[PDB]
RNA sequence: GGCCAGAACCAGCCCUACUGCAUUAUCCUGUCGGGGAUCAAAAUCCGGCGGGCAACGAAGUGCAAGAAUGGGUCUUGGUGAAAUGAGCGGAGUAUUUGAGCUGCGCACGGCGGCCGCACGCACUGGUUUCUUCUCCGUGAUGCUCCAUGUUGGCGA
RNA sequence: UGCAAGGCCGGAAAGAAAAGAAUUAGAGGCACCAAGUGGGCCUUCUUCGGUAAGCGGAGCAGGCGAUGCGGAAUGAACCGCUUAGGGAUAUGUGGCGUCAAAACUUAUGGGCUCAUUCUCGAUACGUGAAAAGGGUGUUGGUGGAUAGACAGUCCGAAUCCACCGGCCCCGAAAAUGGAUGACGCUUAAGCCCAAUUAGUGAUUGCCCAUUAUUCCUUUGGUAAGGGCGGAAACAAAGGAGAAAGUGUAGCCCUUCCGAUGUA
RNA sequence: CGACGUCGCUUUUUGAUCCUUCGAUGUCGGCUCUUCCUAACCUAGCGCCGCAGAAGACGCUAAGGGUUGGAUUGUUCACCCACUGACAGGGAACGUGAGCUGGGUUUAGACCGUCGUGAGACAGGUUGGUUUUACCCUACUUAGCUGGAAAUUGCGAGAA
């Protein structure tokens, strides 16, 4: 499925002044389902960073940056989140995937499952697409096989919506509820 | 997940080793033995021509992976079985009273116990033999011969545990059926 | 508070600021009040004489009586469902002229000047611009807007 | 027939089908170098240089205004007892919307007067190459309410 | 002639500009006569006494009392929504394995978890049950290291140490038989994230309200309007009505808005 | 076995509160009878010990079974005597009064001490002092009659 995070970049300043007539541009790229969260969690950034509130501040683009072309790769994703318990934890983590937003969901996902970390307490230091070579885990790893090969066990194949039954003859196609 | 973990296993000339539904038949030439494997899952081949055994597990995580060489392990025994057997040979250790033990047939018969009048009595099932060292060679040495590594162990097992000490200190009265050597038949 | 006096709970209400202590200026003493003058009820905790009750502290009203030594101030203060008029009499070093119409007497000056000038023929001054209009930005430094881990190395002390 | 059903059409309303405008560059594609792995390779990856539209239903990105000139109404009234209709009449083959191309000045961008103008404004500019329905039309001399189809079934 | 105060006569009035430069289901004031009530409780947040309490006592504000309806299985107070009599279409809270309407057990989504006699978990409020401590169960992370290394008796590839998470487990004992609501569920029907028919070609899966929108009818307005000088004509073998009106079977018609409620 | 600390758990104590009951829920103890709990005294299996044996200590699974006779005291408790394998601890409206009993508490009589001028008071001592009703409904125990698979009907048709 494609990922539910899209990859922005948001382009912003705090809004010139008297006092500082010609502000500094910032460039930020964040991953967010819509545009409206992206350029929340740029003003996040901006009053954390740079103490600019979005009262003060002009968005002069949030744009889309489109995927590359899909293609099997190992992506690196400098990940971040907090917890009460422990504070802010930085991680950096490999994972297989065809594009930065597909890579980066999945990482949400993973950190939500393994860490129960939500997506405002998570913050994407860093995405980006290492050769075969720089990969260290080998549950990565294993994937750059040449002659990688493997069956497909223990599928479980439903039918097509409408051929679906719900009593069908034992060694045989018949439905005869359906 | 690990995408694939292989064990492999080299077969004696002798042996053959036939698996079908994760269930693993062993013939050699003092017997055959069966393995009922069907709680693993696990993708068992053998191939013939060069006389290996596979054990695969594809996408497993650390618990499938840990039963690859319990299979191996168990098949290697199953060859071992079928080609040398398996000769559990136990001693009869007593400070004072005199354990005496009887091997009729299949029968064991254990007598005196730390000077005990309950007779504990052990029917081998009929894959095990149980013979009887005579005395002058070795004094009190029961043996246990069997194809089945499992069978003969679990044989000399519940013999040793008919005679535990009860009420008693266990670091003195050292009395018991203790297995002290184990071997094979060839 | 415990008891209900007169000048219950103002032990930091009426007391004077750091190194801001002793009595009324000259400036106070020379200060004009008329009736009708916007007005605001400072106590000066230097003075005890004339002294308002605590609750008209900060309140601006209208002078409504001047006497050799004291003024005369209207203040609004809510009593249940209405607003009464309440008058007080407190001495003028407890007063202050009230710069609460400033901005709006200024607006008409400027008013009136504006419209002196257009009778004038004077070039008005220039109409003051939107901030919020659109428009080209031309950045003369870009920076890149990002977390690093030397910012979770910071925020932890010790 | 003041009863029960079916279908047809009219007005209203409720659902659905039919899609254009902007954007893309951290992108697409060749080649040289590096690097990677191989059995040799290609690839994954990093730079330089040269071209660009990833346009198949390109994107799951921002906005969409596309005249049902297909269904439902036993969720509303009706069968023309005033039909207001882009829809019903009458008359014309045109009107002028937009899209292309393009003139002058200004505006905008770059360099600081030129060079550009993606096609912004004024001339309600030009061209019709594609696209399009364009004008008229009926008071109540009706103050109000109620009274008008078709096909069967059941009622003699 | 200055100041202060009452006036009188004139002037000028963006009727208040431009700079983000207010908005309003905005008739403002003024009375008269009276009723119930004057035991209150709960909750977010703030708060005092108390070991605490479904304890006692306060502040701001919402509720219940006085109030149902739709949800949380059940509950005055929690969530949603607040109510004339009825349809249709959409939702809210909450759900879509059966009970029970909705995924006839959805996806062409990713991970995690095995829990043996109060039987793992699915309990917002609800603490309406659990901790300190621990686990070589498993799955992640952060540092450090050692690489013919560790183990084994040399011999061929990764190994070791400390620390911190997720889920699970131990810790974890009460009296009638019993409770994620029940059954069950483990390619979950559990937990954490995501989605709406799925890298196909765009942005509404589905079910349920006394809520929203819309239609019909009733009733009352701080109600808003029109008509009311019978237009003309018209036997039986198109009809009837037309009142200058608070209130009736309301003169008649059109049009808007509101309808719950203890004392 | 655990000092200094620290975290729990349980309602077999007592407090704290005042929600329910004041046109009344009979309000000590015992007797009898049943059942439940487990934090296990005995009885079944075991682990461990400063475990030689014997006797024991600690711990686990386990509440199926058992857990007494007496002197004093109204007592619950307490204590002692004696058996025993053991004489574990608790709940069930502090189980149980239309089941009993009524020794105690707690009316009216009376005595004493202390207190009070007194009438009288004392959670101080003492003695004497009405224990009502079931025939209703359920529950339980037995004892009878009797239809019924569309659980009375459909004709609605399923054979372990
Ligand atoms: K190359
Ligand atoms: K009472
Ligand atoms: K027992
Ligand atoms: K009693
Ligand atoms: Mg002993
Ligand atoms: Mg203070
Ligand atoms: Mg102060
Ligand atoms: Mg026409
Ligand atoms: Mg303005
Ligand atoms: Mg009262
Ligand atoms: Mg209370
Ligand atoms: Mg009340
Ligand atoms: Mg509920
Ligand atoms: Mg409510
Ligand atoms: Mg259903
Ligand atoms: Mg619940
Ligand atoms: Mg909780
Ligand atoms: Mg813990
Ligand atoms: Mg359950
Ligand atoms: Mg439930
Ligand atoms: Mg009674
Ligand atoms: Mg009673
Ligand atoms: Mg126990
Ligand atoms: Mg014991
Ligand atoms: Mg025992
Ligand atoms: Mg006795
Ligand atoms: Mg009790
Ligand atoms: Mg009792
Ligand atoms: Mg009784
Ligand atoms: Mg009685
Ligand atoms: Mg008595
Ligand atoms: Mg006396
Ligand atoms: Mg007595
Ligand atoms: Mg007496």
């Amino acid at each position: 499925v494609k990922p539910h995070l899209r990859h922005y970049q948001v382009v912003g300043r705090e809004s010139p002044s008297e006092k500082n007539p010609e502000p500094t541009v910032y460039k930020f790229e964040v991953f967010a389902p819509n545009f409206v969260v992206a350029k929340s969690r740029f003003w996040r950034m901006m009053r954390v960073k740079n103490k600019v509130k979005a009262t003060h501040g002009d968005v002069l683009s949030c744009k889309v940056v489109k995927d590359a072309k899909l293609v099997a790769r190992n992506y690196l994703v400098d990940i971040a989140y907090y917890s009460q318990r422990c504070g802010y934890t930085r991680m950096v983590k490999e994972f297989r995937d065809v594009s930065k937003t597909g890579a980066v969901s999945q990482a949400y996902h993973d950190l939500a499952s393994r860490h129960r970390a939500r997506y405002h307490n998570i913050e994407v230091l860093n995405v980006k697409s290492i050769p075969d070579h720089e990969v260290k885990h080998l549950s990565i790893a294993q994937y750059h096989a040449p002659n990688l090969s493997f069956p497909l066990l223990q599928r479980r194949t439903k039918a097509t919506r409408k051929d679906r039954a719900i009593f069908v003859k034992k060694n045989t196609k018949r439905a005869v509820v359906a | 997940v690990k995408v694939k973990s292989l064990c492999t296993l080299q077969i004696p000339e002798g042996v053959t080793v036939d698996v079908k539904g994760r269930k693993v038949t062993v013939t050699g030439k003092r017997g055959t033995l069966t393995k009922d494997l069907t709680h693993l899952q696990l993708d068992l081949r053998v191939d013939k021509k060069n006389r290996t055994f596979t054990v695969i597990r594809w996408f497993g995580s650390k618990i499938p992976i840990a039963c690859l060489n319990t299979t191996k392990a168990h098949v290697q025994n199953m060859i071992t079985g079928v080609t040398k057997g398996y000769r559990f040979k136990v001693r009869c250790a007593y400070a004072h009273f005199p354990i005496n033990v009887s091997v009729d047939g299949q029968n064991i018969e254990v007598r005196n116990f730390l000077g005990e009048k309950r007779v504990r009595r052990q029917l081998v099932p009929n894959t095990v033999k149980v013979s009887q060292t005579d005395p002058s060679k070795v004094k009190d040495e029961i043996v246990f011969d069997g194809n089945d590594l499992e069978q003969v162990s679990r044989e000399a097992a519940v013999l040793h545990q008919m005679c535990l000490v009860k009420k008693k200190d266990i670091r003195k009265f050292l009395d018991g059926i203790y297995v002290q050597t184990k071997t094979n038949i060839e | 508070v415990h008891s209900y006096g007169y000048k219950s709970g103002t032990r930091h209400l009426f007391a004077k600021k750091f190194r801001k202590h002793g009595v009324p200026s000259v400036s106070t003493i020379l200060t004009n009040i008329k009736v009708g003058d916007y007005v605001d009820v400072v106590a000066d905790s230097a003075v005890r004489e004339g002294m308002p009750h605590k609750y008209y502290h900060g309140r601006t009203g209208i002078v409504w009586n001047v006497t050799p030594r004291g003024v005369g101030v209207i203040i609004n203060k809510p009593v249940r469902t209405r607003t009464l008029r309440k008058r007080i009499c407190v001495r003028f070093e407890h007063v202050r002229k009230s710069r609460c119409q400033e901005a709006f007497k200024a607006k008409e000056h400027q008013f009136q000047a504006y419209l002196a000038a257009k009778k004038a023929g004077k070039a008005l001054p220039p109409l003051q611009k939107s901030s919020r209009l659109g428009g080209i930005v031309r950045p003369k430094n870009v920076e890149v807007l990002a977390r690093r881990v030397a910012d979770y190395e910071a925020m932890v002390p010790y």
